[PDB]
């Protein structure tokens, strides 16, 4: 069958810059078709036919290509262009896509606002404890979130969730939850959570006393 | 295979638009008025823009390795094209010219000189004189008065017509506007069977040499027996006067049968006297043509045909084109504009025009872009095959036009056919050859009518009763020239006509002279043609011919075998007359 | 308008069957190609199949799926006769031609049964260090079918609301957080209600 793959399998770029994504097909030189998929929503057609903007797509976008090498470019990258971009074949009996390209938008480094939440009343009657910490409105995504109980690092029984970039701020929000048995929660007092991040002059920690 | 999708939306719009344009043209011919001129212009402009659009789009889909050949052919057809052919001014000028040449020809009045407000039209008036009158003074009046009051006004129009028609052909990658017409016969890309645009001329001039022995003896015979009708007016050496040849253009010598009967005491083979005696209506002629196709194995005509077509003249107030016209409007609508006369002429023309439709009905089974007929001569040959069969003395007996019944009769009939058929072979060769030499820039406007009388005397054997200034335009006084149409079809037709008949007379199990053969109550011959009739453009005319006859080209041999008994006879009777003609005789 | 509307089932047992459907309007149905695509949560886009009225499939699904039209209802159907856990993905319908997308429906294939969530609200102790703004939230825990809806203040508040992806626990059950970012001066004054619908289990919960 026919295949294709995009050269930047991932791409980080800054606001307002001149950016480019490239797809290399395996075997043919055909009218290529581009799509822009915002996460959590359906893929939206960007370039109906190479160098022809799909209806509704603004002048900032442009496509081109020849050979097996077809490209997509944006004149001035807007903060609202965070997406994963795909290419469609339209050419042969086996329709296919390739390795998608995810684009992340760069911005001034920003430190998270750190919040911590104790487990709920019902949850403690139920039998376990979920201690929750939030990292709201920060860039870049990269951060280490470490749970401490009576200053002992808790390894395991901790999980994290990452939002997609806010299309206006280009910032992330990240949650972290520590799952304990009620008995282990009752056995301790000082519950803290420490965050390391570029935007921080030093690691930050929030806490509560049981 | 991916573009079979596109062709469905083409066919959907093409059939709506083709019908839209074709009906607006029908409205005009039926009812000449500004109601229908502007509709015929607009629907034509829209249909034409669609074609140049859709050809541009088909050229965005190249053709290779498509197995369902239906798609391969519809694409190849779209590839033939009109591309950016004209500016709006030049489209609107040709529209105005041909909305005027067709109007002048079909509405042109001739004032009777003894009263300047009394007038007469070509159909049926002036052609009544040219066909039946035996008064030289009167036949001459009708003949020139048309070419003077009507044929002169047509000249500067055909003059601009030539300019812009020739620019069109080059824009679509042709040699000249005559080459555009000549390309109808081109077979290209096929390995074992092919044909060039120029080969049409090589074949026409080549086979035309085999006509001259039969035509010159027919010429001398007509000359000797016209001299017994127009005593002191015709030379026993020179060329015949044009206005004495049975019609206003000297095309069909049919009407000279009245004057050239080989055996006058035989019961009349020309059944016009009987058709008037039996009070035949215009429909009965077509009913009795519909029946013949049924006896071939073919369907009845449609109910739309019988309540849409204008088979008689309208009231004199309603101006109309009256030349026999057969329509495929698309979408199943079939019409004919006969304006029928009660005569064997329009009788055998009814089988001709109805043969057009039966060919249209047959190839309606193929997609839109193949619904044209194999070529020009094929679309005409289908009608002549049938009329040739319907006209036999045998078939005329069975119809009821001849009461129950010879070497003398066989010649008596065979001359009438030669007068109609053979008389037009040199007239046709002359006409388009002149038009092509004008399109190729070989005859200047200084020498248009000069070269026309040149060819009348030398090639056809016909003269001007009064030498004409260049002011006249004599070819445009004819329908096929005035209304933009091609004529070389009629030469190829006649040769096709007798190839096919020879093949059909084997299927119908004739065992005899092609002269006596008709196709009636013969499924074998109907199945044989209908196999081919459906093809349209799906196959090149070269193979559509070879799949019915043994030949893969236009051929003159069976034509002569149809007439060989008349040729032997004409050689006997012309020892008392000069056979050739003088290049320079002029009754002036 | 050009409109594709998709519907179908959610959680189905492996080795079982399920039929999806999409309705189309704003255009002639039979003038277009109708296609199913497929996006496993952690994969790119796959072609599932094509219908002109030819019908073609990707190799992965031809032995298991069937695509059908009703060109008078203006609908596209996908019938999945034999399902693998591999077939778990969001299924989209699309209009292709010589584009517009409906919004995908999540078909999840795994053996475990629907459970439904427990909602555990969240709030920090009074702290004036987190003072330019203060976070409120609620945690939804231990629900197997992934579709879940979180609204706040009966769908009113959206200005500061963020909702996190569901994560898979050791238990094989899913859970997620949710947060509203509010001025710290409104914590004790304005109400903020966590509104949760888990349609697969028919669970409605409203808490503060
Ligand atoms: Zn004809």
């Amino acid at each position: 069958d026919i295949q294709m793959t995009q050269s930047p399998s991932s791409l980080s770029a800054s606001v307002g810059d001149r950016v480019t994504i490239t797809c290399r097909a395996s075997s043919s030189v055909r009218y290529m078709h581009w799509y822009q998929q915002k996460p959590g929503k359906a893929p939206k057609l960007l370039i109906y036919d190479t160098s022809k903007l799909a209806s509704g797509v603004p002048s900032r976008f442009s496509g081109s290509g020849s050979g097996t090498d077809y490209t997509l470019t944006i004149s001035s990258l807007q903060p609202e262009d965070f997406a994963t971009y795909y290419c469609q074949q339209w050419s042969y009996n086996p329709l296919t896509f390739g390795q998608g390209t995810k684009l992340e938008i760069k911005r001034t480094v920003a430190a998270p606002s750190v919040f911590i939440f104790p487990p709920s009343d019902e949850q403690l009657k139920s039998g376990t404890a979920s201690v929750v910490c939030l990292l709201n409105n920060f860039y870049p995504r990269e951060a280490k979130v470490q749970w401490k109980v009576d200053n002992a690092l808790q390894s395991g029984n901790s999980q994290e969730s990452v939002t997609e970039q806010d299309s206006k701020d280009s910032t992330y929000s990240l949650s972290s939850t520590l799952t304990l048995s009620k008995a282990d929660y009752e056995k301790h007092k000082v519950y803290a959570c420490e965050v390391t991040h570029q935007g921080l002059s030093s690691p930050v920690t929030k806490s509560f006393n049981r | 295979e991916q573009a079979k999708t596109f062709l469905d939306k083409f066919n959907h719009e093409a059939e709506d638009l083709f019908y839209q344009s074709s009906l607006a043209s029908w409205n005009y011919n039926t009812n000449i008025t500004e109601e229908n001129v502007q509709n015929m212009n607009n629907a034509g402009d829209k249909w034409s823009a669609f074609l140049k659009e859709q050809s541009t789009l088909a050229q965005m889909y190249p053709l290779q390795e498509i197995q369902n050949l239906t798609v391969k052919l519809q694409l190849q057809a779209l590839q033939q094209n009109g591309s950016s052919v004209l500016s709006e001014d030049k489209s609107k000028r040709l529209n105005t010219i041909l909305n005027t040449m067709s109007t002048i020809y079909s509405t042109g009045k001739v004032c009777n000189p003894d009263n300047p407000q009394e007038c007469l039209l070509l159909e049926p008036g002036l052609n009544e004189i040219m066909a039946n009158s035996l008064d030289y003074n009167e036949r001459l009046w009708a003949w020139e008065s048309w070419r003077s009051e009507v044929g002169k006004q047509l000249r500067p129009l055909y003059e601009e017509y030539v300019v812009l028609k020739n620019e069109m052909a080059r824009a679509n990658h042709y040699e000249d506007y005559g080459d555009y017409w000549r390309g109808d016969y081109e077979v290209n890309g096929v390995d074992g069977y092919d044909y060039s645009r120029g080969q049409l001329i090589e074949d026409v001039e080549h086979t035309f040499e085999e006509i001259k022995p039969l035509y010159e003896h027919l010429h001398a015979y007509v000359r000797a027996k016209l001299m017994n009708a127009y005593p002191s007016y015709i030379s026993p050496i020179g060329c015949l006067p044009a206005h004495l040849l049975g019609d206003m253009w000297g095309r069909f010598w049919t009407n000279l049968y009245s004057l050239t009967v080989p055996f006058g005491q035989k019961p009349n083979i020309d059944v016009t006297d009987a058709m008037v005696d039996q009070a035949w209506d215009a429909q009965r002629i077509f009913k009795e043509a519909e029946k013949f196709f049924v006896s071939v194995g073919l369907p009845n005509m449609t109910q739309g045909f019988w309540e849409n077509s204008m088979l008689t003249d309208p009231g004199n107030v309603q101006k109309a084109v009256c030349h026999p016209t057969a329509w495929d409007l698309g979408k199943g609508d079939f019409r004919i504009l006969m304006c029928t006369k009660v005569t064997m002429d329009d009788f055998l023309t009814a089988h001709h025009e109805m043969g057009h439709i039966q060919y249209d009905m047959a190839y309606a089974a193929q997609p839109f872009l193949l619904r044209n007929g194999a070529n020009e001569g094929f679309h005409e040959a289908v009608g002549e095959i049938m009329s040739l069969s319907a006209a036999t003395p045998k078939h005329l007996k069975s119809i009821g036009l001849l009461s129950p019944d010879d070497n003398e009769t066989e010649i008596n009939f065979l001359l009438k056919q030669a007068l109609t058929i053979v008389g037009t072979l040199p007239f046709t060769y002359m006409l388009e050859k002149w038009r092509w030499m004008v399109f190729k820039g070989e005859i200047p406007k200084d020498q248009w009518m000069k070269k026309w009388w040149e060819m009348k005397r030398e090639i056809v054997g016909v003269v001007e009763p009064v030498p004409h200034d260049e002011t006249y335009c004599d070819p445009a006084s004819l329908f096929h020239v005035s209304n933009d149409y091609s004529f070389i079809r009629y030469y190829t037709r006649t040769l096709y006509q007798f190839q096919f008949q020879e093949a059909l007379c084997q299927a119908a199990k004739h065992e005899g002279p092609l002269h006596k053969c008709d196709i009636s109550n013969s499924t074998e011959a109907g199945q044989k043609l209908f196999n081919m009739l459906r093809l349209g453009k799906s196959e090149p005319w070269t193979l559509a011919l070879e799949n019915v006859v043994g030949a893969k080209n236009m051929n003159v041999r069976p034509l002569l075998n149809y007439f060989e008994p008349l040729f032997t006879w004409l050689k006997d009777q012309n020892k008392n007359s000069f056979v050739g003609w003088s290049t320079d005789w002029s009754p002036y | 308008e050009v409109q594709l509307v998709e519907s179908g089932g959610g959680l189905v047992q492996p080795g079982g069957s399920l039929r999806l459907s999409c309705a189309a309007s704003g255009f002639t149905f039979i003038d277009y190609y109708m296609n199913w695509v497929r996006q496993a949560p952690g994969k790119g886009l796959e072609w599932v199949g094509f219908i002109r009225y030819t019908t073609e499939y990707s190799t992965s699904v031809k032995g298991r799926f069937t695509i059908s039209r009703d060109n008078s209802k203006n609908t596209l159907y996908l019938q999945m006769n034999s399902l693998r856990a591999e077939d778990t993905a969001v299924y989209y319908c699309a209009r292709h031609m010589y584009d517009f997308w409906g919004q995908g429906t999540l078909v999840t294939v795994s053996s475990a049964s629907t459970k439904g969530p427990s909602v555990f609200p969240l709030a920090p102790c009074s702290r004036s260090t987190s003072e330019s703004t203060a976070a409120l939230g609620c945690l939804v825990k231990d629900y197997f079918p992934e579709p879940v809806t979180v609204s706040w203040n009966s769908g009113a508040l959206t200005s500061g609301v963020h909702t996190f992806p569901a994560v898979l626990q050791s238990s094989g059950l899913y859970s997620l957080s949710s947060v509203v970012t509010v001025p710290s001066s409104s914590l004790g004054t304005k109400t903020y209600t966590c509104n949760v619908d888990h349609k697969p289990s028919n669970t409605k919960v409203d808490k503060r």
